């Protein structure tokens, strides 16, 4: 909904100044990278499904206590109602990261969304879990450091992408609480 | 069967029934849609329920925001024309919930009016999203949930489809937005008397129409009937 | 807010789809343009108010009715207010300048254009004859080239469109 | 067309009522109106064309930067669209004033002011510059008195209400 | 509420337009009819209790059924509850007689006229042969004349036509 | 259908607003990708048939019980219709590799995969084993370079992606 | 809807048989005057508005029939319409010309359209004698070849560019009849 090149612009609406020579160069640090944001953002789509496959099978290894009557996934709806909560994180996210810029989260689904789920009833400790999980699968598949994922992309750093995605999730962790 | 007069190739919409049968379904439909209108101002009043506009352009542009809407239904394929006219006549079953011998051959015999009267039904009956008021922060967001389901009728894999169009001007694009929160402040606006029972409404809409079962699904809808009012499940495509 | 990534992941968002590779090659051509669309922003960082005092009086020119009672710009602290009012118009110009997009116009220079110069009288033709009038002050001579320079036409030139 | 009639049965047929004791007593004002509101037709059946060419040449006085190039009233046949203009919007003021509303001028007066002063570049301050130079001439001198000179201010009023 | 600026005013309302002279003309009539629709309302302040209980041993004249076991006007007690049921009836007739429509009977009297009288099983059609004996009770002679007697059968009128 | 300009000129239809230059910058990204995202169709236009029965068979190895009677792939002629079956699938993936989207996978392939092998007991886990191994068959030699081989496997891997 | 790209590819899976290495390569002569197609049609909302500022004024000085009462632009509110019913023509072709590709008209306006002008009386030969004002507009407009407007581009061909948008406003004329 709003995106890094405006993130600054309403910035420069709120000194009602003229934008300068020197405050878009930022706008230069974050556009050489593009291309690598690119060669990452597609490994964030890679397996992305695998991703969230991965993601509920090892957030209920150490719960199955959902899988009890009464546990918020043991139904199967309620298991692939899980799935579904979770994969909008990976679009919400994503749509973040191909931002630049966290906007697409506040207006989309951070809002009355954790009041959802203490009106349902969910544990938000299982989905902070399970995004805790996602928080180091984007960074391992960002690189080649994966067990059977060799996504091999244009060599050199990404850490300067994997600053931006865990600047993602822990603002998902922080709005479910 | 060379140079026949019937051609192989054209665009039947079916449900055609001939020509003087036309001039017949569009009259049943604005007499029923009179129908409908007889209730809310149904005393007297206009009340703030049809609020045609809100300042000097919101009344005549939401006239010709309305008429492209109707134009839009015109251009569509057989396909969705013929699927229309199939979720048609079985959504104007599910209407009085009565098997009414002679009113349901109407609807069955006829689209436009089972459409205007599915339509001029749930406006009496204050089901809709633009009556809905989500007190909860947690009912706001399963209401954003609906809404976004809702868009996969309209895009079904990836682009917009003209069935948003909502109006083809410049300034016919910023008036609908205007247009919506003039409306949509209009839905805490009204009265205690109604508005309290548009939650009742809801409640009388979703739970038997679209989902007959789902139990744990439809205690959600009599827990936040603000979302179960915004479900919008009839396929106007919008 | 208009750039290019807000429509785009705005398309994935409202289609619910994964971010896949629909969205990914659309940042990249304003990434390339990273070198021409944004480089005619320092060209009025040296010319803030040098532009508009001889475009607003040159507005007072062709419209020299302006100054007579019964108008906007009757008395000089009108004229004051003329000149800042053209004064956001390009300023925003120079903002939409480096979004990707007219947002910064979209929302705050052309939406509610309807009654702004309606009721308070102010002739839309007025202002569209002094941002016109800076135009064809464009050029590779003292400007960037037409790899730059353009983009400030491509900017100004939706302003006349949706004021006039 | 909004005349009183036009309003009182259109309610009780949106009421779906009865037409009432409700419905009754809305026509006889206008009736008793017919002694003064629809006798401010006459005195420009006598002035036609006589108060629109000394209205518009005062637009004209008041705005003489309309004659020159890049404007509208530029040359003597805009000069004429003119004066054809403004003697539409004063006939349609003679036509709500014997309607019982502003029926003529809501359909075919004021709806649709948008753009076509918006796009035709037209400054609907002129229009109102005009027009209001015509409410003046209201009184009992040489007009009938203010029982019946009045509901021409009355309806000329509302032009200016949504032209400006 | 049902008056005649009820209606005008409700429609400017969801018109969203502005008050302009389309609204004006309604209140005129209901103005001038201050002289003659309200004036039946003193008639029947003097004849308060002289009037209901003269029509509904009528009504029991037509309908001696009523005071048999098995119906609902059997003994005195619901001859009591009778004569203020029809009481509460030209009351409110009364009522929409000063109002310009009838808001107090389309809100009070015969809204919700549905199975106030189809379960409880009173005969509306008792109730309309009693406040009909009402109506030919009209004459210029010892009321006012028709100028304001007839609005009373104008209004008795409608709660005839939605209680029958 | 969902190339770029099926995203951006139906977001400005929907819009209703005007083809600005918010939709200009979309298809050059496309445009400078005809130099790499089309370039991978010519390499199985080179080999049709030749990569569909080296996957197909691969399948039917790390699946060898689909010959069975009581399955899908019994016999040879079920096996043809499997080898078919994927040539559909990398069929369409050459399509969408040339459209700027995967709208003939969004129409065709992927669209309407609910019951096609559900009902038909058609393992989608087969399929998606199937052209996974056809994945990892993309490298710099014999194929172009890393800047076009690359699309074909961000063509396919959607395809796992809703097929999966 | 669709686009030049995917206009071969519907073709392709017409015949069910892949694309080849020759049949893309139209789409590099489609592809080396792109941009000189965007240096064309921001001339083409260039003078846009003066475009059809131009085109019913220019269409209303040959036939003041329609000022007549019962003119189908005597109306002012009708001559709004008629503006309006002639800024999507405007959009409509070039979002045909942005795609290379005629495929915008016939899903959105052409369909159902002469049903609606002869069922609301609408004078068919004024549209088509404006839409013909406008096939010669975009021509002069891509060039330089105006009177005051000099949209000075880089220099050479648009006679390509000029046979596509020719190749446009024919099918309007077409289908409005
Ligand atoms: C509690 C139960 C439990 C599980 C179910 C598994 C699941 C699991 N995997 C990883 C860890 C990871 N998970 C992925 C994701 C994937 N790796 C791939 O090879 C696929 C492409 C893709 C879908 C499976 C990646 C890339 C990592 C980091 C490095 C790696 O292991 O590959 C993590 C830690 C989160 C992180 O570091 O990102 C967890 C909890 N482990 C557990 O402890
Ligand atoms: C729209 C589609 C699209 C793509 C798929 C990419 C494709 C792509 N990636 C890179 C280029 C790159 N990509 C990366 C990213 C990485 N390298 C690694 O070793 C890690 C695995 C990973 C971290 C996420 C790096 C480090 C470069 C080189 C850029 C540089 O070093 O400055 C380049 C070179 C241009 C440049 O970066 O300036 C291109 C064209 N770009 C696109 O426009
Ligand atoms: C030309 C025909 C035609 C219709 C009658 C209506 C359909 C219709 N029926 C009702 C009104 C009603 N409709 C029914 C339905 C039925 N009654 C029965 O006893 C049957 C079992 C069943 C089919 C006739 C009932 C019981 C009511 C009264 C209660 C209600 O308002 O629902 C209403 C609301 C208005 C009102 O309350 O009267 C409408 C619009 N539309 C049409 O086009
Ligand atoms: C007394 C009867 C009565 C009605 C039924 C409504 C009918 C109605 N709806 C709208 C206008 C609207 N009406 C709806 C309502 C709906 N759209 C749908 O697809 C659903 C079926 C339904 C509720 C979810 C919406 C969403 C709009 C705005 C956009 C549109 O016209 O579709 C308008 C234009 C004026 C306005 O409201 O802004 C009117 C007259 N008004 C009335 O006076
Ligand atoms: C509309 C957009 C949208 C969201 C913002 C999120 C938020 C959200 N979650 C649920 C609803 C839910 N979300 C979950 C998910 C979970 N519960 C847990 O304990 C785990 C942490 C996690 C799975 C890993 C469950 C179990 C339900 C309730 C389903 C049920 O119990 O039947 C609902 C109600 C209906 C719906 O599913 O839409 C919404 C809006 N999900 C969405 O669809
Ligand atoms: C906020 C209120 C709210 C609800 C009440 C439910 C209602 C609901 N569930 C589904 C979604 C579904 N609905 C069903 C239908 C049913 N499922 C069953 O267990 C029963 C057999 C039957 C009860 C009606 C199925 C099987 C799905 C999943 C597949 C599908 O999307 O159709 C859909 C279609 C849109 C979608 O989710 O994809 C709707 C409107 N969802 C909501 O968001
Ligand atoms: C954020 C973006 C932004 C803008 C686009 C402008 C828009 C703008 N202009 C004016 C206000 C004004 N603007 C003008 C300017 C002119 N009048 C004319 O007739 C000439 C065409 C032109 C001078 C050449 C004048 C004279 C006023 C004061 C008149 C008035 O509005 O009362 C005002 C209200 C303040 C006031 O009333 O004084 C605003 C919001 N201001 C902004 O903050
Ligand atoms: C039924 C009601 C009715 C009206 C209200 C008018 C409204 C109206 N005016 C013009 C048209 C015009 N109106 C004017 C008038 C003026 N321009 C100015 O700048 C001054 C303010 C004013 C002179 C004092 C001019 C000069 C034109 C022609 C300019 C143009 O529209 O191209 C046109 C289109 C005809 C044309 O383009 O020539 C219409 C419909 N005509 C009607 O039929
Ligand atoms: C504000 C407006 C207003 C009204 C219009 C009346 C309407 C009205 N009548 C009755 C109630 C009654 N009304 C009658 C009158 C009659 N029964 C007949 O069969 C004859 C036709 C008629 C006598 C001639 C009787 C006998 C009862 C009591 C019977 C009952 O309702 O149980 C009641 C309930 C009180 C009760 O049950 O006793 C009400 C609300 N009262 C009001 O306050
Ligand atoms: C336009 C796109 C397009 C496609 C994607 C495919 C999809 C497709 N596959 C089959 C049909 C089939 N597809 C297979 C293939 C297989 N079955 C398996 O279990 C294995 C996983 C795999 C072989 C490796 C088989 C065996 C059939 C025939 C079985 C059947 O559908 O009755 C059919 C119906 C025809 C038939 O019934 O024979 C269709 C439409 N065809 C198309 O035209
Ligand atoms: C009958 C009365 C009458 C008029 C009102 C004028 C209007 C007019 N101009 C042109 C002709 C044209 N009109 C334009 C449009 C424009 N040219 C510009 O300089 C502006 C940017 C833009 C808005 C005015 C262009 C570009 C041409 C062709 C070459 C030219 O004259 O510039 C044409 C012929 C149509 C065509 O060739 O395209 C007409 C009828 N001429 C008349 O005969
Ligand atoms: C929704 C998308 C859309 C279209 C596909 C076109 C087509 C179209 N035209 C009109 C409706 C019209 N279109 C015109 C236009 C003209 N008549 C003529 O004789 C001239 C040739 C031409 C002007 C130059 C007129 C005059 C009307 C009727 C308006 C009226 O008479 O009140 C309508 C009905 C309501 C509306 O305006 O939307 C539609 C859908 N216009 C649109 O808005
Ligand atoms: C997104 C924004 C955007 C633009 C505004 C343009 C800007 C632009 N135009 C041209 C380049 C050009 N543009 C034109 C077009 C014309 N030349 C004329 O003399 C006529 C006036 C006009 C006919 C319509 C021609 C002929 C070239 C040179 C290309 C060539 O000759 O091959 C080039 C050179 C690159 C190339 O063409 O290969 C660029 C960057 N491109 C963009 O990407
Ligand atoms: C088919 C696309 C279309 C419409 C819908 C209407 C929309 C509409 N209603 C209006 C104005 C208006 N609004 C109402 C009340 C309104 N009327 C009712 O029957 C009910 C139930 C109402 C509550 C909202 C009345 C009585 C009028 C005046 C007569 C009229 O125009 O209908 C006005 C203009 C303001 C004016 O007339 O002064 C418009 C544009 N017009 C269109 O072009």
């Amino acid at each position: 909904m709003l995106d890094a090149f405006s993130r600054v612009v309403v910035n420069s609406d709120a000194k009602a100044a003229y934008v300068g020579g020197s405050d878009l160069q930022a706008l230069k640090s974050f556009i050489a990278d593009g291309n690598k944001r690119l060669d990452a953002v597609n490994s964030i789509v890679s397996n992305a499904s695998c991703m969230v496959s991965d993601a509920v099978s090892g957030m209920i290894c150490e719960n199955p206590g959902l899988i009890s009557p009464g546990g918020n996934c043991y139904t199967n709806r309620r298991m692939a109602a899980c799935l579904r909560d979770g994969e909008i994180i990976l679009r919400y996210v994503s749509y973040a990261l191909l931002a630049g810029d966290a906007s697409v989260l506040e207006d989309r689904c951070l809002n009355g969304l954790k009041e959802t789920y203490i009106a349902l009833g969910v544990p938000t400790n299982s989905s902070i879990r399970a995004v805790s999980i996602m928080k180091a699968q984007a960074v391992a598949f960002i690189t080649n450091t994966a067990t059977e994922r060799k996504m091999s992309f244009a060599a050199g750093d990404c850490t300067s992408l994997a600053s931006e995605v865990a600047s993602y999730f822990d603002r998902v962790g922080a709005a479910i609480s | 069967k060379f140079l026949g007069t019937l051609k192989r190739s054209k665009d039947p919409s079916g449900l055609r029934l001939g020509f003087y049968g036309r001039k017949a379904d569009d009259f049943m439909a604005r007499s029923i849609a009179m129908q409908a209108k007889a209730s809310a101002a149904g005393s007297g009043v206009y009340t703030t329920q049809c609020s045609e506009g809100a300042s000097k352009g919101m009344a005549e542009n939401a006239r010709t925001a309305s008429l492209a809407k109707q134009f839009r239904q015109a251009q569509r394929s057989a396909r969705e024309m013929s699927f229309d006219y199939y979720e048609g006549r079985k959504y104007a079953m599910k209407a009085v919930g009565h098997i009414c011998n002679y009113e349901e051959k109407i609807f069955q015999q006829y689209n436009k009016t089972a459409a205007a009267y599915v339509m001029g039904k749930q406006e009496t009956l204050l089901s809709c999203d633009r009556y809905a008021q989500p007190a909860n922060k947690a009912e706001e967001y399963i209401q954003k949930s609906v809404q976004m389901q809702m868009k996969k009728r309209s895009i079904p894999y990836g682009v917009y489809t003209t069935s948003c169009a909502d109006g083809t001007v410049k300034g016919m694009a910023e008036n609908a937005r205007v247009a919506k929160e003039s409306a949509n402040f209009r839905a805490r606006q009204m009265s205690a008397g109604a508005k309290a029972a548009a939650r009742f409404n809801a409640r009388r809409v979703a739970n038997d129409w679209h989902n007959n079962g789902c139990n744990y699904e439809e205690k959600l809808t009599s827990r936040f009937p603000a979302a179960a009012s915004s479900v919008r499940p009839t396929t106007n495509r919008y | 807010m208009k750039s290019v990534i807000t429509t785009v992941v705005s398309a994935a968002d409202a289609a619910g789809r994964f971010p896949s590779n629909s969205d990914l090659e659309s940042i990249q051509g304003n990434i390339q343009r990273s070198a021409a669309r944004l480089e005619a922003a320092e060209k009025l960082a040296g010319n803030h108010e040098a532009v508009v005092k001889e475009a607003g009086d040159a507005c007072f020119a062709k419209y020299a009715y302006l100054k007579n009672p019964g108008e906007a710009g009757e008395n000089q602290e009108k004229i004051n207010k003329c000149y800042r009012d053209v004064d956001h118009y390009m300023r925003l110009v120079n903002y939409c300048l480096v979004v990707g997009g007219t947002g910064p116009l979209d929302e705050w220079g052309i939406a509610g254009a309807r009654e702004v110069y309606r009721t308070l009288n102010l002739p839309t033709s007025a202002y569209v004859a002094s941002i016109a009038y800076t135009r064809d002050r464009l050029c590779v001579p003292r400007d960037m080239s037409a790899q730059a320079g353009v983009e400030f036409s491509a900017y100004l030139d939706y302003l006349i469109n949706a004021l006039s």
